[PDB]
């Protein structure tokens, strides 16, 4: 089977350096080119590099061309990109693929159809220091039809608390917020459903928002200033 | 790729051919110490390392079995015991973009004295002493992976150089990495010598009409003398016949 | 880098129909042979991306044939003969020829459904959420469509840009419709000194901006 | 018929042979591996090469690590045992290979008769037909007449 692994990321404070390394297998190493292309979690695919069967790389992307430094390990099959100043568009998802075409793709590596894919680094560029969570339940409009509710971990950190409803019993119809930036740096997110409109007047709400790193659940409250 | 990621091509099973180097293709430097060029094609060697990169041109006139240098004992090693061949071509417009190719860059200041042929595709961070660096250079350690000059017309110390520098090892099994016979045309009503894959003879060697078979090779008669053999390229039955003698 | 564009980047395609996508590069890609390298390629949330159709034209392996690619030089556009919810997503296109490759700003292509009622809700802080320094409100967007919906934010005759981010959602197919969250942070200084807090977001099937106006916490 | 498997150890510590024969393919490997005794039914590795009315001949030897595989194919129509009759026999595979072999043993596959013969150094004479084939022989050891 083929399951290119992908790695070298992690906590990266902007201003470091490392060796992104991807394992590949399925093929021939020192003659077939693996490409970095980076895909940033919400970003779309671009492109950073290459390597060939004579280890023929090529360049790098618009604003990272020169920091980044290619070299390969053909023995074991292994690829590391030199890493230089990681920040907001130099982070990503570091896939590694391989182009189908065979020697001499024409001048040019075989570079185009890579349609096989590995996994991606987790490059992140966030790192500060820490204090305990807080939530604020959300409530619908002030008012047998439709509505939206969840609570808000906000002002935590770090990802992820999960968030769900008594035991996961009225979750259907989910969308989960992501994480927001606030001045001093901590997290926020949610789990609104759509459900029918029981929020305010007869029910005084609970949701399940679990600390997950510390293996720990709250079955919090949930109910507007009332 | 640039040298600091040379490539290591274990290669074999090919032609062993010079003239592609010189004169069948005009590419910049064949260079080498001990064996010579004329005899690459003729001799079989079992395996070669081929050494396959881009280095700058300003160091090519640094290898050498010794000549040190920034390329020579810092981003690829030539020792003495150079049993093979350098093959380097100009790549002006091949490795130097006019926008800048920041991609074949150099391993400038190696951590440690190059091994003999090192792997130097080594490129991390250049080694001062025991500081655990937050990855940032201080104050004793440069960029070892510094980018060139990256101009279409490259200076007298940044010029674009490919390299293949084959050393031969022939210690094991032969992969017979080498041209074949130099087989030419064939001859007929004419005494000729004759070696048709190890028989060495002497005659006159004309068309017949015996069939063999398909495994069959040689032919011979009451006194085991060779009388029959086939062309090796091709189908085809050839008869032997002594060149004539006699007295006078 | 290379100046990479699609078009059109949004356009809202039901499912079954075709849908052209195109693609501006910068940097040439004419080997001496009449050589188009710019593949087209679809990226989804979740899974492994989509190589579409590799050298321009030649449908590409392990997607459905359905893409059609036409164009020349630097300009390439796809067709997609009839997308559906597998097909539809996020689009790009790659090349291979002269670095640095810069791509385009990936055209989202999604499921278009027929005007729909919106459901405008907002979510005033509760009871723990006045005195502590921050008192956030979300304006959320539910079973609406289409998926462009502006948003202003009205105190006092001024706007809230900066101190409100937002966040948005994936699709409910069940009706086609998606979620808009603009979140407003406010410190307790200056949150409770005034009272109206208007968060006006314009539907498209009801065209007045959808106007909910909050005193406070409720 | 179609299994063969050649050795002396026979626990995957040296090089065991094994040529087989799959519905579209013909295998050969030396590698050291104990795999099953039985393939089924439908209805190291140094070297490894990959694509009653029938008699099939098969001489096997080896000399200097080179084992020679000479085979015949032939029709007949008989099922009692083989009848008495001569034919040639043709050589078909060598193998440069360079191993030590002690044993062998056949292999087969579940939803009968087969023969085998040892050879010893003899002394041959033969008659080579105006064509090239061994049409007749005699031996030099068998009785008076035939010296
Ligand atoms: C060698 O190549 C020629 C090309 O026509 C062919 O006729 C001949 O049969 C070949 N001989 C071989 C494969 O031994
Ligand atoms: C021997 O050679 C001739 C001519 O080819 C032909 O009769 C046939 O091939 C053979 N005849 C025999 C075996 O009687």
């Amino acid at each position: 089977q083929v399951q290119l692994l992908e790695s070298g990321g992690g906590l990266v404070q902007p201003g470091r350096s490392l060796r992104l390394s991807c394992a590949a297998s399925g093929f021939t190493f020192d003659d077939y080119a693996m490409h970095w292309v980076r895909q940033a979690p919400g970003k779309g695919l671009e492109w950073v590099s290459g390597v060939s069967w004579n280890s023929g790389t090529i360049g790098y992307a618009d604003s990272v061309k020169g920091r980044f430094t290619i070299s390969r390990d053909n023995a074991k099959n292994s690829l590391y990109l030199h890493m230089r100043s990681l920040r907001a568009e130099d982070t990503a998802l570091y896939y590694c693929a391989k182009a189908v075409e065979m020697v001499r793709g024409l001048g040019a590596d075989p570079e185009y159809g890579m349609d096989v894919w590995g996994q991606g680094t987790t490059v992140t560029v966030s790192s500060a220091s820490t204090k305990g969570p807080s939530v604020f339940p959300l409530a619908p409009s002030s008012k047998g039809g439709t509505a939206a509710l969840g609570c808000l971990v906000k002002d935590y950190f770090p990802e992820p608390v999960t968030v769900s409803w008594n035991s996961g019993a009225l979750t259907s119809g989910v969308h989960t917020f992501p994480a927001v930036l606030q001045s001093s740096g901590l997290y926020s997110l949610s789990s609104v459903v759509t459900v029918p409109s029981s929020s305010l007047g007869t029910q005084t709400y609970i949701c399940n928002v679990n600390h997950k790193p510390s293996n720990t659940k709250v079955d919090k409250k949930v109910e507007p200033k009332s | 790729a640039s040298v600091y990621a040379w490539n290591r091509k274990r290669i074999s099973n090919c032609v062993a051919d010079y003239s592609v180097l010189y004169n069948s293709a005009s590419f910049s430097t064949f260079k080498c110490y001990g064996v010579s060029p004329t005899k690459l094609n003729d001799l079989c060697f079992t395996n070669v390392y081929a050494d396959s990169f881009v280095i700058r041109g300003d160091e090519v006139r640094q290898i050498a079995p010794g000549q040190t240098g920034k390329i020579a004992d810092y981003n690829y090693k030539l020792p003495d015991d150079f049993t093979g061949c350098v093959i380097a071509w100009n790549s002006n417009n091949l490795d130097s973009k006019v926008g800048g190719n920041y991609n074949y860059l150099y391993r400038l200041f190696r951590k440690s004295n190059l091994k003999p042929f090192e792997r130097d595709i080594s490129t991390e961070i250049y080694q001062a002493g025991s500081t655990p660096c937050n990855g940032v250079e201080g104050f004793n350690c440069y960029f070892p992976l510094q980018s060139y000059g990256f101009q279409p017309t490259n200076g007298v110390g940044y010029q674009p150089y490919r390299v293949v520098v084959l050393s031969f090892e022939l210690l094991h099994a032969p992969a017979t990495v080498c041209g074949p016979k130099k087989s030419t045309n064939l001859v007929k009503n004419k005494c000729v010598n004759f070696n048709f894959n190890g028989l060495t003879g002497t005659g006159v060697l004309t068309e017949s009409n015996k069939k063999f078979l398909p495994f069959q090779q040689f032919g011979r008669d009451i006194a085991d003398t060779t009388d029959a053999v086939r062309d090796p390229q091709t189908l085809e039955i050839l008869d032997i016949t002594p060149c004539s003698f006699g007295g006078v | 880098d290379i100046v990479m564009t699609q078009s059109p980047l949004s356009l809202p395609v039901t499912p079954g129909e075709p849908a052209s996508i195109s693609c501006r590069s910068s940097q040439s890609l004419l080997h001496s042979n009449g050589y188009n390298y710019l593949d087209w390629y679809l990226q989804k949330p979740g899974q492994s991306p989509q190589l579409l159709i590799y050298l321009g034209s030649n449908r590409a392996s392990g997607v459905p044939d359905r893409f059609s690619g036409s164009g020349s030089g630097t300009d390439f556009t796809l067709k997609i003969s009839r997308v559906e919810a597998e097909d539809v997503g996020v689009y790009y296109c790659m090349q291979a020829l002269q670095t640095p490759f810069t791509f385009g700003p990936g055209t989202k292509v999604d499921i278009k459904r027929t005007v729909a009622a919106p459901s405008v809700f907002i979510f005033p802080p509760s009871d723990e959420q006045l005195k502590s320094g921050t008192a956030s409100v979300v304006c959320l967007l539910n079973n609406f469509y289409p998926r462009e919906a502006k948003v202003q934010w009205k105190v006092d005759n001024a706007l809230q840009s900066g101190n409100s981010q937002e966040s948005v959602t994936e699709q409910d197919s069940k009706d086609s419709t998606y979620s808009l969250s603009s979140t407003l942070t406010l410190s307790k200084a200056d949150y409770e000194k005034h009272k109206v807090y208007a968060c006006e977001v314009t539907h498209q099937g009801l065209s007045s901006p959808v106007t909910k106006s909050f005193n406070r916490g409720e | 018929i179609r299994g063969w498997i050649f050795g002396t150890t026979l626990d995957s510590k040296t090089q065991s042979l094994l040529i087989v024969n799959n519905a579209t393919n013909v295998v050969i490997k030396v590698c050291e591996f104990q795999f099953c005794n039985d393939p089924f039914l439908g209805v190291n590795c140094t070297f490894e090469y990959v694509s009653f009315k029938n008699l099939r001949e098969f001489v096997f030897k080896n000399i200097d690590g080179y084992f020679k595989i000479y085979s015949k194919h032939t029709p007949i129509n008989l099922v009692r045992d083989l009848p008495q009759g001569f034919s040639a026999l043709e050589p078909l595979v060598d193998l440069p290979i360079g191993i030590n072999i002690t044993r062998f043993q056949t292999l087969l596959a579940l939803h009968a008769a087969y023969y085998v013969g040892y050879l010893q150094p003899r002394t041959f004479l033969l008659k080579y037909n105006e064509n090239g084939t061994i049409t007749d022989a005699v031996d030099c050891a068998l009785d008076p007449l035939s010296e």
